[PDB]
């Protein structure tokens, strides 16, 4: 029932993610083709999640296998994620430098997956962010 | 009006942002990413020459800071964006850019604001084939 780490693909198979960003971070995205770091740097497989935030909503296109590469270095934030992904080690301190943070959020939210919840992916500012930025293919500002 | 942000200082204090912009522009193998370099490499001498003579699209806005709030996800600081009521009483939203040496805390509602803009073409066109621009803040001035 919980919406998994990836749900949507291109007509060509690229993996699709979402994030609502600041103006400063959006300037870098146009001019550096990078997602700038900030805390967990969460990406979402569902637009309904990130659309709930103020800022510039962007549809991010990633190379096929991106989610798989992050999962290899993945850790679970809380127990709700630790239950759906029992095969992942628990989140330490310092995951932002080496790991991808998976977190279940927005349960009981009618707009998002009929209240079923969504597993977002934290890229931190280290390897997970590098994996995603290296595989980044395209972005699209939705208004 | 005092300069709270200047792109010239951004160029020298954030050279990593500049290098990657030029490398992304000159990278012939990634034709959908980054700035085109139509009016010169970002921040180059040609760029300011084209900014000066007005061949790169520019706009200038003056008004009052109406809201100091927070946009985006996973942000640590207190505010990163401002809404501006111009004299045509149009709404403008912009990030609260500051330099390393300028203080972010001077952004307060009711303080007066001036923002000078440049618009640099991106490689990727709009769906209908039109030229799409990266909005580049050149200078932000504020009253006290």
């Amino acid at each position: 029932d919980p919406a998994g780490p990836i749900v949507e693909l291109d007509a060509q198979g690229n993996e699709i993610y979402y994030r609502t960003l600041s103006e400063q971070h959006l300037e870098i995205l146009r001019n550096n083709f990078e997602v700038p770091p900030t805390s967990e740097t969460f990406i979402s497989p569902l637009q309904s999640y990130s659309q709930e935030y103020d800022g510039k909503l962007v549809r991010l296109t990633a190379s096929p296998g991106t989610m798989n590469e992050l999962s290899k270095i993945g850790v679970t934030a809380n127990s709700g994620t630790g239950l759906l992904l029992p095969d992942l080690p628990p989140a330490r301190k310092g995951w932002k430098q080496n790991n991808a943070l998976f977190k279940l959020e927005a349960l009981k939210k009618p707009t998002i997956n009929e209240g079923g919840g969504v597993i977002n992916t934290g890229l931190g500012d280290g390897k997970a962010l590098e994996i995603f930025n290296k595989n980044l293919i395209d972005f699209e500002v939705i208004d | 009006m005092k300069t709270i942000y200047n792109f010239k200082q951004r160029i020298k204090e954030d050279p990593e942002y500049i290098r990657k912009a030029h490398e992304l522009t000159l990278n012939t193998t990634k034709p959908k990413a980054g700035l085109k370099g139509t009016y010169g490499l970002l921040g180059s001498k040609e760029w300011w020459d084209n900014l000066e003579n007005g061949s790169i699209p520019q706009k200038e806005i003056s008004g009052t800071i109406k809201k100091v709030y927070l946009t985006g996800q996973d942000n640590t600081e207190d505010f990163n964006t401002i809404d501006i009521e111009t004299e045509n009483k149009t709404l403008c939203t912009e990030g609260t850019y500051t330099n390393k040496n300028t203080d972010r805390k001077h952004y307060e509602a009711g303080k007066k604001i001036t923002i000078k803009y440049a618009f640099d073409p991106l490689k990727k066109p709009k769906p209908n084939g039109d030229i799409d621009y990266s909005k580049i803040v050149v200078e932000i001035l504020i009253s006290e």
